[PDB]
């Protein structure tokens, strides 16, 4: 009747902040490539700023008992309270641990939390403990429970640091209640069907032209427009879009018709949006709002709407299928339908018209994991190198 | 019990004191100077409207911090478990090391003591122990540093000796006058040294081998320890502890370094009193261990050979001991102990050694006198 958190599940660790008497939900985040430290990503401002859950999702590999872990170190399981767990960062493939080196956040005793390549040692392992009197050691862990992770290495709880002006995550002797939200489970997923948080290409027309931004012009200002192109762009990196749902919990569930989502350009990091003048334009994460960056997939151009459909907690039912299914993008608020400008590789512009054209359906093609990782690395490298260049110029 | 206590103490960090709470904390050392300042300040130390009614708050703070340090050091795991590699023991020691930095311990050890002083009237003025910094506070820091961090590096050992241990030794030696010997401070400092510092330097004897660079520090340590041993108010256990410490240090020490100590030995051991027995053992052990240095023309390959001034020292040592034993009334134990020393010195001296017609010009009898040795 009630789901239990088991191994091989993808989740996000959440914490509650009460800065200036404001209840804020935050997630444990880490950009594994490059900066090894862990930071906090806000999810309370999802209506105003998109959370980056791709670097917040973690995978639960193993849930061993304490003595079994001790024996192993000397040499689809369900989690139980008092078991040590290994959390793998989904994007990086690395494991959460205590770095044993502190940035001295006004606490000599506290230790930093980061990612480690090797599973060897007791630093990567964390022991989960109940927060409420209802749960006891040995009990199954409910999906909606508050948990307190304890590092085997330093015996320090995973802590939320209010002391510094910027909220930090560290291993401290004070305990913090962490909430585990189920993103997706790999076993329940259906192969070949669209799921949340998946990198894909939007293939349109007869030549299978893919929606893309202009090629590298050395200007992010010029790389902010959207158009249809065909050829090698379909195998290039600037034609990859990440579909991000507005819901935090079960964000990896099967995408259903009429479900709002945000389309993020992986290489540039900007979210697809509609301007006031009825023109598509990529926008920054700070300015990416629901009002402008919300889009839905619809089976047909029929005027009658799907209406309201209740979100279900779980994998859901697979409706949109890669390749076979034909989809039409409609803005959630304005109701406009994505269409080609029909002006004459092809370099045809993409606008949104309230009727559109009869040939406006596009297919979906899944992107390989290596290609998506490479595009994300390109993003994370170009951002840092642009910052370095601007600093050098200043 | 120690593993449970450490876990509970880190679960509730309030028990560590405001200095070690971790946020806005000045550290153990700065807490010690803050307590010292409170101790000299009359307002905070006293109630400010004879000991059961009056708490000295600064001394109470020092005692609390010393007790916490002592408890944590005693909670530190035994070294045999760490050598065997018990992960729990390693984790406990790492937690304690993170809790207490080594620099704070070194600073607190380097904190100086107030010396009782004689006045015009002839009465020693003595600062009351219930208010101020006391050697028992030092003892806890020493115990923590030994049990948790450990002394395994020659550089760290010599730095510690330079900063914190030698000043206390010299103060104890300077407090060896007849009037100041019976003072509370002298007794407390002697007890602290003989219980904590000297056994530490005795167990860290092998680290004293390669100390050619720091010759002056080792010479000063040896002379100060010897004068402290010559002191009178010492107890039997303290005197034995100093004997063992000096014998352990001198044995591992290189032959060339104790040249300055032999100069004071040759002037005191001919007296053949009760105080000369430890010099007898020291001379016997040294001249038995390092006879190659003196007898062989090449000597030890690494240490080398004598400068002929050490040879003159050994010659007059041998002759003084022999003549003093000849004129001395036969005491069986003293005459049984002196003979090994005499034989070792006789073996060490080359049988073809020239007695130096050019004696050392201006010998230091006047600077180094019979009473007060200076």
């Amino acid at each position: 009747e009630i789901q239990f958190l088991r191994t091989d599940d993808e989740v996000v660790l959440q914490c509650t902040a009460t800065i200036h008497k404001e209840q804020q939900k935050l997630c444990l985040a880490a950009e594994g490539f490059g900066n090894r430290l862990c930071f906090l990503e806000s999810t309370s401002n999802s209506k105003n700023v998109p959370p980056d859950l791709s670097i917040c999702t973690f995978v639960l590999e193993q849930s061993l008992s304490v003595r079994a872990l001790q024996e192993m170190l000397a040499n689809h399981r369900t989690l139980l309270y008092g078991h040590a767990i290994l959390l793998r960062h989904s994007y990086s493939g690395m494991y959460l641990c205590c770095l044993s080196t502190s940035r001295s956040s006004t606490d000599k005793l506290a230790f930093d939390v980061g990612l480690q390549e090797d599973t060897t040692g007791e630093a990567c392992w964390w022991t989960i403990h109940p927060a409420s009197k209802q749960r006891s050691e040995g009990e199954k862990v409910r999906v909606g429970d508050d948990l307190i992770l304890v590092s085997v290495s330093s015996e320090r709880y995973l802590h939320l640091s209010y002391g510094n002006g910027s909220l930090h995550v560290d291993a401290a002797f004070q305990q913090t209640l962490w909430s585990v939200a189920p993103i997706s489970s790999g076993s329940e997923a259906a192969q070949g069907y669209l799921i949340g948080g998946d990198v894909l290409r939007l293939l349109h027309g007869h030549m299978d032209e893919c929606l893309t931004v202009p090629s590298g012009e050395h200007g992010e200002e010029q790389r902010r427009t959207v158009h249809y192109e065909g050829g090698a762009v379909s195998v290039h990196a600037r034609s990859l879009w990440r579909l991000e749902t507005l819901r935090v919990a079960w964000s990896g569930s099967h995408i259903r018709w009429g479900q709002p989502f945000r389309l993020r350009h992986v290489t540039t990091g900007k979210y697809l949006s509609l301007m006031e003048d009825k023109n598509l334009l990529l926008m920054d994460k700070e300015k990416a709002d629901v009002k402008s960056t919300a889009f839905t997939f619809r089976s047909s151009k029929e005027k009658l709407d799907v209406g309201v459909r209740k979100e279900v907690d779980g994998m859901g039912t697979s409706e949109i299928k890669y390749g076979d299914s034909v989809c039409y993008i409609q803005h959630v608020d304005t109701g406009l339908w994505l269409t080609y400008q029909s002006v004459d590789s092809i370099q045809r512009k993409a606008i949104m018209h309230h009727e559109g054209h009869m040939d406006d359906g596009i297919s979906l093609s899944r992107s390989q994991h290596e290609e998506s990782r490479t595009a994300r690395v390109i993003q994370s490298t170009v951002f840092l190198f642009n910052r370095f260049i601007r600093g050098l110029d200043a | 019990n120690a593993n449970v206590v450490v876990r509970l103490l880190i679960r509730r960090p309030e028990c560590f004191g405001p200095a070690l709470r971790g946020e806005g904390g000045n550290g153990l050392l700065a807490a010690m100077e803050e307590a010292i300042k409170i101790a000299e300040d009359p307002s905070r130390d006293g109630p400010s409207p004879e000991e059961d009614d009056t708490i000295h708050m600064g001394n109470a703070i020092m005692t609390f911090y010393s007790a916490l340090i002592d408890l944590l050091g005693r909670c530190a795991p035994e070294m045999h478990l760490i050598h065997a590699g018990k992960g729990e023991a390693i984790r406990i020691r790492s937690i304690l090391r993170s809790l207490i930095p080594l620099g704070d311990l070194v600073g607190v050890i380097s904190i100086a003591f107030q010396m009782p002083t004689i006045a015009k009237d002839g009465n020693v003025v003595e600062p009351d122990m219930s208010a101020g910094f006391c050697p028992d506070h030092k003892a806890a820091m020493v115990l923590f540093l030994d049990r948790v961090y450990g002394i395994e590096v020659q550089d760290f050992l010599l730095h510690l000796l330079e900063v914190g241990f030698l000043p206390d030794l010299r103060a104890a030696a300077s407090l060896d006058t007849a009037a100041l010997s019976a003072t509370d401070m002298a007794l407390a400092l002697n007890r602290y040294l003989c219980t904590a510092v000297l056994p530490l330097l005795t167990r860290c004897a092998p680290l004293f081998a390669g100390t050619e660079h720091h010759a002056s520090l080792i010479d000063s340590l040896l002379h100060t320890v010897y004068r402290l041993s010559k002191g009178c108010s010492l107890t039997k256990a303290q005197r034995d502890s100093i004997e063992v410490c000096l014998l352990s240090i001198c044995g591992q020490l290189r032959p060339s370094m104790m040249q300055h100590l032999l100069r004071r030995l040759v002037f005191d051991v001919p007296l053949l009193n009760e105080h000369a027995k430890m010099p007898l053992k020291l001379l016997t052990n040294h001249y038995e261990r390092c006879w190659k240095y003196y007898c062989l023309p090449g000597g030890w390959g690494n240490f080398g050979a004598a400068s002929e001034e050490e040879l003159h020292l050994s010659r007059k040592l041998f002759w003084g001991i022999f003549d003093a034993l000849s004129q001395k009334k036969y005491e069986q134990e003293l005459f049984k102990l002196a003979l090994p020393c005499l034989s070792a010195v006789a073996g060490a001296l080359p049988p073809d050694y020239m007695e130096s017609n050019y004696v050392s010009m201006m010998e230091k009898q006047s600077s180094m006198d019979s009473e007060g040795n200076f």
